[PDB]
Formats: structure tokens, C-alpha cells, sequence
């Protein structure tokens, strides 16, 4: 078992600490949702290899444009969020983070990844995105970012439900696994 | 850890930390507060602990096995005695205020109501200009840390024993030399989230979201200054790439 490195970044909206939580435990919590994310080590084995995927947020990093770059050293693969019920989360990947990974963590492979996905058909979140003239990220447009900013490769998951979660994490280890 | 405090912070909660029948007394705001509050101090005991296994496992494993060259070992551990001072302190301070609200006759049983007033100490005067002295001086010295670390491993044979010896054990598998020190720089910008959101369910007594909110801007007064007073040290860089900065 080889260790690999992730860290995940995106907008403080994005779902990118509760995406982390839910794959850490296999389970979306049903007492107490954390606030934060420490670090944690999943064993991962993935088309025959196994990996030790150490996983990392920048959660509270946001605003503090020299602490959050000493995340990034000897990262393996990165996990590049959005929220499909926020179009101004995409608006946000190719303006700031798609040119910060890329300087500090060049020819590392990036996952666009649409969290919260089980909005995409919700009537509440239909109902408020339209009072701004936005609806939700449909599919086509999450693709189209990703081959545009040189992603690795496009996925949707729901840390709600799970579904997507654990197919996610395996993709991001066999990019990690890449030369 | 101690095995008092592990045993108390077991629980993935407050609401299962405390007796279901005490639980049962309270307003559902209270039990959401209550529950932010015990991860702050939680995370916080788990805080102490990385900083334990930097200077008892690490730092001292290495100055009473190994002959490794003078001001390699504080090169490795910048600030570990300070930043292991500043937050068993606060942390001393957290525990000691959920002792005091210990119903008689428990030892799990309580509700912290006056948080914010701790918070204000903590985040200002001089145990705010310590942690700011502290924290810039750390965050300064991160990539020098790593990339010592990264050097020693590959070509010191007595030192990469070491490392794999002490980091064997399954309770260390989130805790080698670089993951520690990521976490500690982590720890500060975890901050600002634990008290909105406590904050967030603290508005039942006016003077208590008065004194969160303060604790609040200090904590990012705090952040801000630090984060302005950050340049990464490199070995070997010339004092022209320095000045053309
Ligand atoms: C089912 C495969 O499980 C893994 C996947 C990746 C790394 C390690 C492990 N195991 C084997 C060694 N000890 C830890 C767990
Ligand atoms: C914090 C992200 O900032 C960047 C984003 C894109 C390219 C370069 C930078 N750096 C280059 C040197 N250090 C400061 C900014």
C-alpha cells in the first residue's frame, strides 16, 4: 500500500467538508453533522492496487491567501468543488482556484466535482435560484467547465444520499496512481 | 491524551455524551448548541495531542536516539514548545469550565452557557499577540520544515528507522511528521467556523451573542494579521531573491 495525497478546494458553499465527513464514515451522520474536518487516512484498493489516500480540507482557508497554499505540497490529486445548486460556484473555477492549483500543484490531475446533485430536481432550490435568474447546474454545463479547465475528468455525486461518493474517491486514487 | 479527558470526549456528540435522561431536560437550541461546543473542545483535546506526539514522540525521540547535526531537530519542529504552551492553556481553560458546570453527582453531565467571554480572553491581549508571534514564525518556517524532513528520510538511514519505528502503530496513522504539521497549521482557520456556528444557536441570552460576536472579529483580527505576516523561509536562498520579492 502506497500513501497518496488529496486535497479537496472550492467555495466555502460548495459541500466540500461534508463531502469528506460522508465518504470518512460510509455514512451521512444521523445525530450530529461535524463543523469541521481534521484529516483522516482512508485504505482504498481500486482496480487491484492498494492505496493509503491521506484526505485534506481548506475549509476556513478561503479568505487567507498565504496560509492556504501550505496545503497544497506534494499533493497527489486534487478534488475541485461545486455545488450544482450554486451556478455562482462554477462561475468561481476558472477566475481563482483553476490558476492557483495549477501554479502550486502543476501536473497534478484535477476532478471537477458537482456536489449536492439531489438538488438538482428540488422544488425549494428551483424556487429560490429563480428570484436571482440562475437555476440549477445542469450536467452539460459542469462537463463543458471541466474539459475547458483541463480536468482530469468530470463527476457528480450527493453527500445527502451517498450516491457518487465512493466512485469519487476511487477515480481520484487511480489519478493519484498515474505517471 | 489523559484517559479522563479521551473517555469524556469519546462520544461522537454532546447529545450522546451526556445521560439520556439529563439530555431530555433540554430545548432543542440548547442541545444544538451544546453540541458545536463540545466540538470545539474536542477538536481542540485532539489539537494538544498532535502537538504531544511532535515534541514527546518526535522531537525528543530524536534528540535521545539519534546524532543528527545541531538545529536540525528545531528546523523539523519549529515553535512545538510555544504552540504546545499557547493551546494547553486554552484548552486547561475549556476543561476547566466544563468541570465547574458538572452537575453533583456526575461527571458527564453539563451546559457550558458562558463561552464567549473565554473566547474574548483567549483572542486578545497578550495571549493574542503570543499566538499572532507564534503562528507567523510557524507558518514562515512550513515549507523549510517539509522539505528537511523530505531530505533527512531519504538519505539518513538511522533517521528513516526512526520515522517508520514510531509511526508503525495504527494510532499514528493520521499523525506522521509532514501530517502534523499541517494540522497544526490548520488548526487556526478552523477557528472562525466552530464560533459562527455556536454563535449561530447562542442568540437564547443577549449578552452571550454580544461576546460571540467579539470573539468572533477577534479570532479574525487575529487570522488577518497573521496571515499578512507570513514569507516562506527557503535554506539556500540568496539575499537578491529575497529583496526582489
Ligand atoms: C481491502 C484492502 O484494504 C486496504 C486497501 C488499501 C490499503 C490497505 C488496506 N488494508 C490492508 C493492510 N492493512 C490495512 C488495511
Ligand atoms: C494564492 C494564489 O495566487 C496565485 C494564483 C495564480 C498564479 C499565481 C499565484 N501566486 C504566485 C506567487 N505567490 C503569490 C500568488
Amino acid at each position: 500500500a502506497i500513501r497518496k495525497k488529496l486535497v479537496i478546494v472550492g467555495d466555502g458553499a460548495c459541500g466540500k467538508t461534508c463531502l469528506l465527513i460522508v465518504f470518512s464514515k460510509d455514512q451521512f451522520p444521523e445525530v450530529y453533522v461535524p463543523t469541521v474536518f481534521e484529516n483522516y487516512v482512508a485504505d482504498i484498493e481500486v482496480d487491484g492496487k492498494q492505496v493509503e489516500l491521506a484526505l485534506w480540507d481548506t475549509a476556513g482557508q478561503e479568505d487567507y491567501d498565504r496560509l492556504r497554499p501550505l496545503s497544497y505540497p506534494d499533493t497527489d490529486v486534487i478534488l475541485m468543488c461545486f455545488s450544482i445548486d450554486s451556478p455562482d460556484s462554477l462561475e468561481n473555477i476558472p477566475e481563482k482556484w483553476t490558476p492557483e492549483v495549477k501554479h502550486f500543484c502543476p501536473n497534478v490531475p484535477i476532478i471537477l466535482v458537482g456536489n449536492k446533485k439531489d438538488l438538482r430536481n428540488d422544488e425549494h432550490t428551483r424556487r429560490e435560484l429563480a428570484k436571482m435568474k440562475q437555476e440549477p447546474v445542469k450536467p452539460e454545463e459542469g462537463r463543458d467547465m471541466a474539459n475547458r479547465i483541463g480536468a482530469f475528468g468530470y463527476m457528480e455525486c450527493s453527500a445527502k444520499t451517498k450516491d457518487g461518493v465512493r466512485e469519487v474517491f476511487e477515480m481520484a486514487t487511480r489519478a493519484a496512481l498515474q505517471a | 491524551s489523559m484517559e479522563m479527558d479521551e473517555k469524556d470526549f469519546a462520544a461522537d456528540s454532546w447529545s450522546l455524551a451526556v445521560d439520556s435522561s439529563f439530555l431530555q431536560q433540554h430545548k432543542k437550541e440548547v442541545m444544538k448548541q451544546q453540541d458545536v461546543i463540545y466540538e470545539l473542545i474536542q477538536t481542540e483535546l485532539h489539537h494538544v495531542r498532535t502537538l504531544k506526539i511532535m515534541t514527546r514522540l518526535f522531537r525528543t525521540g530524536m534528540l535521545e536516539e539519534l546524532h543528527l547535526e545541531p538545529g536540525v531537530v528545531q528546523g523539523l519542529f519549529p515553535c512545538v514548545d510555544e504552540l504546545s504552551d499557547i493551546h494547553t492553556r486554552f484548552l486547561s481553560q475549556l476543561l476547566e469550565r466544563r468541570r465547574q458546570a458538572l452537575c453533583p453527582g456526575s461527571t458527564r453531565n453539563f451546559v457550558i452557557h458562558r463561552l464567549g467571554d473565554l473566547l474574548i480572553s483567549q483572542f486578545s491581549g497578550p495571549s493574542a499577540e503570543q499566538m499572532c508571534k507564534t503562528y507567523s514564525e510557524f507558518c514562515s518556517r512550513h515549507s523549510k520544515a517539509l522539505k528537511l524532513y523530505k531530505e533527512l528520510y531519504a538519505r539518513d538511514k538511522r533517521f528513516q528507522q526512526f520515522i517508520r519505528k514510531v509511526t508503525r502503530p495504527a494510532v499514528l496513522k493520521r499523525h506522521g511528521v509532514q501530517e502534523c504539521i499541517l494540522l497544526v497549521t490548520q488548526r487556526i482557520t478552523k477557528y472562525p467556523l466552530l464560533i459562527s456556528r455556536i454563535l449561530q444557536h447562542s442568540h437564547g441570552i443577549e449578552e452571550e451573542r454580544q461576546d460571540l460576536t467579539t470573539a468572533l472579529g477577534l479570532v479574525k483580527e487575529l487570522l488577518s494579521n497573521v496571515d499578512e505576516g507570513i514569507y516562506q523561509l527557503e535554506k539556500g536562498a540568496r539575499l537578491q531573491e529575497i529583496y526582489n520579492r
